[PDB]
RNA sequence: UAGGAUAGGGGCCUACCAUGGUGGUGACGGGUGACGGAGAAUUAGGGUUCGAUUCCGGAGAGGGAGCCUGAGAAACGGCUACCACAUCCAAGGAAGGCAGCAGGCGCGCAAAUUACCCAAUCCUGACACGGGGAGGUAGUGACAAUAAAUAACAAUACCGGGCGCAUUAGUGUCUGGUAAUUGGAAUGAGUACAAUCUAAAUCCCUUAACGAGGAUCCAUUGGAGGGCAAGUCUGGUGCCAGCAGCCGCGGUAAUUCCAGCUCCAAUAGCGUAUAUUUAAGUUGUUGCAGUUAAAAAGCUCGUAGUUGGACCUUGGGCCGG
């Protein structure tokens, strides 16, 4: 019971970037289509 | 071999009624002991924890799986229940109000945790995944 | 530039009205108000009294420009008084409504006498 | 309590084996090549095909001159011909089994817009459908799975209100115009 | 339960009433009357749902309380009256007569008739037996009781009744070879000529009937109804002359009506 | 058998008499977290499991019991008595029955408004007018189900594969994208004049003017060893924390934990738990197996049960397509 939270506290805190959103829905299947086997 | 007379419907129906009992699933499902288990035919069960315990892990592994002894408000059973997240045990505290659910394998011990069939899915009325993900603190 | 055509039209001189489904075609226009339908439908049928009319249950179809509804040409406003539900006379201003408060309306009144 | 009595059901079914490369990439082939919103639309198409093929299979099980066979065989065949989903000289009640999900996907209104032009892209076709830009006879349709019949196929055309084929210019037009003026 | 059931729910309603499913919770619940009340139509169904002279319960109430709607020679203001087979429904203000008959698909049409074939009705008899002081009387399936019956009129037969003399003018003897039309079951609506009648001791009597164009069928006695002697009916048949046509044939009718225009 | 009672048959009950009725084809008894059915889920076929619930039938109104009125009640939004519970009392007394609608407590894993309305569907009354928490309308409602947005199109670009010669080039066609790159178009989410809807409002359907620069009008759920689709990425931890349905990972180079990038499957949905169907030809009548994997009784007799050899003219013709 002494060692609870050990590693999850050991890990450093880091933050995301501010990624541009990927398209949702139809446009997302579009990018999948014309990225897998159109390119 | 089988009995296949055109008039043997009574024998075949009695024989299947008699021989379905050797099937484990049918026996478990109709024997009536599922109402004598702790949940007694319930999916979840709100209970009160007695203490954060921590227990050994089985031979190939070696670790301390952090469980808790909970009492069932509904029928007084005292059981052991796991806490399924990293360092999540701290959120639990003595005599808190938790929701205990089946831990998988349908009422049968899971993985390397010895003889524990239950998992904590809520505490003090707050989602425990939310506690893990800082979405909402109790 | 909106037109007005009526079908499923039937006369009932049991209740002496002229009952029909109207299928107004109103392109561009959002929808045509019933108060404005009244005088057009009056001036096409020559009813001599644009108040016997009562029109109700409009839809304004998906995509717009085309609307359905019911129309009831009464011949005598007396007939339209007797043979009509109260609510749409109240709508066209020919009757008025009163508000209820149901306590003592019957219950504690049933106790004294 | 009435309105309990209004029936309703399911239209697709999630596939049996979730993670298969063959089926996954075949379905991506179809979804990308018809520009669909997701694979729910595709699964509705296999569901409708499964329904019609079950009916046709049961009909073919029986023998001819059986009035039940003839009646809904003819009903199913005229349904197919109204949707133009079978060609001429092809009414045999087996070419109903022969057809596949490509046939249904080819009748959807997005596809028909694409094949009649007026889109410059199939995804552009879908959007034009959903911004009320297209009518069929006189009624503007915004459901890209509209399943046009051939008797409506000939005159699928723009609305009388869309800026492209109808009346007044759109709000972007009128903002640019009023700030220019 | 503890008494008569006074509400009827739309799904529980007879299937030949045609009335829809989301139209409400309850159905008109035809009152106790002179006809079997599962084989009947309320005058509310006659008015609102078929002729559409009104649009609501209350407007049909206005219709009936005006005393216009006259049935079988006398006005009936009840709004759940069980009007049924060859009841004649007249309206003086429209001067318009109707007679209620089965159509071939098992439902009820209101066939217009002129005044001469609306001055009278036609019904079958339930049974003829004696009464007080030995005066014979007969009972019809319309419920009517007629005293001093013609010594030849027997059970299961058919009788015409005017609405002024209010008695018998003539009668069809239910026998082999007279045109009938079944009034219940899956064969209801179809007119036809009785071609055979076999009796089995202690059970329903079976009637084998042939339609006007070849088809043959069978029926129980309580369902058949002689109309006229021989092939000729004594009543104006509906637009289908009592021939139920197979679904393929009726598809061909609509296909031909399409290709004729 | 005779009678009594019932509206009426009847051991329903009484008097007398007889010694009968059910059962291995399962009575009687016990369990049922059991109201029955129409039906629900799943289904190649056959099946398996469920069915409190809006349709029909039955039964109850806290638990039993007994009756008035009435055509209809052993009624409970009727009464009488007892038992359990409880309210007012000025302390003698009195009123009770939400498993009706709404709402409150408790029980729990578990379930909404103390709303409006008689306009519809019908019922009801002495009755065209009254009444109707039946029933409808509205508020909460990711129970389930349906359609379905979250961008589209153009040239610019470092570029990226042929196609015009294809060498030696170079730029070329659908544009593939890292492009907050550049650009004007399209619109509904939302706001909202109005009208329509409505018993009156509200929603939907129409539509004055407003309403998109990509940071926003921002899509999540779970997963990235095998099954099983997707990292022999990077940092941290070091048989610990923890993961993991199972096999397994972690003992200082972790594809498995905690994190970031990337990616994947589904997508306004998905994970989790239990129960159940499929898988299951692991309940097998269709359709399993018994030498050795679990399973031929030690052996024979044996009643029910199941199963039972062959044999009986439509033998040859006409006739109509
Ligand atoms: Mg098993
Ligand atoms: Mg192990
Ligand atoms: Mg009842
Ligand atoms: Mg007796
Ligand atoms: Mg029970
Ligand atoms: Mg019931
Ligand atoms: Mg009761
Ligand atoms: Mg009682
Ligand atoms: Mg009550
Ligand atoms: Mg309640
Ligand atoms: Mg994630
Ligand atoms: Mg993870
Ligand atoms: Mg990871
Ligand atoms: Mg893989
Ligand atoms: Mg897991
Ligand atoms: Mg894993
Ligand atoms: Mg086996
Ligand atoms: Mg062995
Ligand atoms: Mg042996
Ligand atoms: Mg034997």
């Amino acid at each position: 019971l002494a060692r609870a939270g050990k590693v999850r506290g050991q890990t450093p805190k880091v933050a995301k970037q501010d990624k541009k959103k990927q398209p949702r829905g139809r446009a997302h299947k579009r990018i999948q289509y014309n990225r897998r086997f159109v390119t | 071999g089988k009995t296949r007379g055109m008039g043997a419907g009574r024998k075949l129906k009695t024989h299947r009624r008699n021989q379905r009992w050797a099937d484990k699933a049918y026996k478990k499902s109709h024997l009536g002991n599922e109402w004598k288990k702790p949940f007694a035919g319930s999916s979840h069960a709100k209970g009160i924890v007695l203490e954060k315990i921590g227990i050994e892990a089985k031979q190939p592994n070696s670790a301390i799986r952090k469980c808790a002894r909970v009492q069932l408000v509904k029928n007084g059973k005292k059981i052991a229940a796991f806490v399924p997240n990293d360092g999540c045990l701290n959120f639990i505290e003595e005599n808190d109000e938790v929701l205990i659910a089946g831990f998988g394998r349908k009422g049968h011990a899971v993985g390397d945790i010895p003889g524990v069939r239950f998992k904590v899915v809520k505490v003090s009325g707050v989602s425990l995944l939310a506690l893990f993900k800082e979405k909402k603190e109790k | 530039a909106v037109t007005l055509r009526t079908r499923k039209f039937m006369t009932n001189r049991l209740l002496s009205r002229k009952q029909f489904v109207l299928e107004v075609i109103h392109p561009g226009r959002a929808n045509v108000s019933k108060a404005d339908l009244k005088e057009r439908l009056a001036k096409i049928y020559e009813v001599k009294d644009s108040n016997c009319i009562f029109v109700f249950k409009f839809r304004t179809h998906f995509g717009g420009g085309k609307s359905t509804g019911f129309g009831l040409i009464y011949d005598n406003l007396e007939a339209a008084k007797k043979f009509e539900p109260k609510y749409r006379l109240i709508r066209n201003g020919l009757a008025t409504k009163v508000e209820k408060s149901r306590k003592q309306i019957k219950e504690r009144k049933n106790r004294t006498k | 309590h009435v309105n309990f009595y209004r029936n309703y059901g399911k239209t697709f079914k999630k596939p049996r084996r979730p993670y298969e490369k063959e089926r996954l990439d075949a379905e991506l082939k179809l979804v990308g090549e018809y520009g669909l919103r997701c694979k729910r639309e595709l699964w509705r198409v296999q569901y409708a095909l499964s329904r019609i093929r079950n009916a046709a299979r049961h009909l073919l099980t029986l023998d001819e001159k059986n009035p039940r066979r003839i009646f809904e065989g003819a009903a199913l065949l005229r349904r197919m011909n109204r949707y133009g989903l079978l060609a001429e000289g092809q009414d045999k009640l087996d070419y109903v089994l022969a057809l596949t999900a490509e046939n249904f996907l080819a009748r959807r209104l997005q596809t028909l817009v694409f094949k009649a032009g007026m889109a410059k892209s199939i995804h552009h076709a879908r959007v034009l459908i959903r911004q009320r830009h297209i009518r069929v006879g006189r009624q503007i349709v915004n459901v890209p799975s509209f399943m046009v019949r051939v008797e409506s196929e000939k005159h699928i055309d723009f609305s009388l209100t869309s800026p492209f084929g109808g009346g007044p210019a759109g709000r972007v037009k009128r903002k640019n115009q009023k700030k220019a003026s | 339960a503890r008494g008569l059931k006074k509400h009827l729910k739309r799904l529980n309603a007879p299937s030949h009433w045609m009335l829809d499913k989301l139209g409400g919770a309850f159905a008109p619940k035809p009152s106790s009357g002179p006809h079997k009340a599962r084989e009947c139509l309320p005058l509310i169904l006659i008015l609102r749902n078929r002729l559409k002279y009104a649009l609501t319960y209350r407007e049909v109430q206005s219709i009936l309380m005006q005393r216009h709607i006259m049935v079988d020679g006398k006005v009936r203001t009840d709004k759940t009256y069980p009007a049924g087979f060859m009841d004649i429904i007249s309206i003086p203000k429209t001067g318009e007569n109707y007679r209620l008959l089965y159509d071939t698909k098992g439902r009820f049409r209101l066939h217009s008739v002129r005044d001469e074939d609306a001055k009278f009705k036609l019904c079958k008899v339930r049974s003829v037996q004696f009464g007080q002081k030995g005066i014979p009387y007969l009972n019809t399936y319309d419920g009517r009781t007629i005293r001093y019956p013609d010594p030849l009129i027997k059970a299961n037969d058919t009788i015409k009744l005017d609405l002024e003399t209010n008695k018998i003018v003539d009668f069809i003897k239910f026998d082999v070879g007279n045109v009938v039309m079944v009034t219940g079951g899956r064969n209801t609506g179809r007119v036809g000529v009785i071609k055979n009648r076999e009796k089995h001791k202690g059970t329903f009597e079976t009637i084998h009937v042939e339609d006007a164009q070849g088809h043959q069928f069978a029926t129980r006695l309580g369902n058949v109804f002689t109309i006229g002697k021989g092939t000729k009916p004594w009543v104006s048949l509906p637009k289908g002359k009592g021939i139920k046509l197979t679904i393929i044939e009726e598809q061909r009718k609509r296909d031909a009506a399409a290709q004729a225009a």
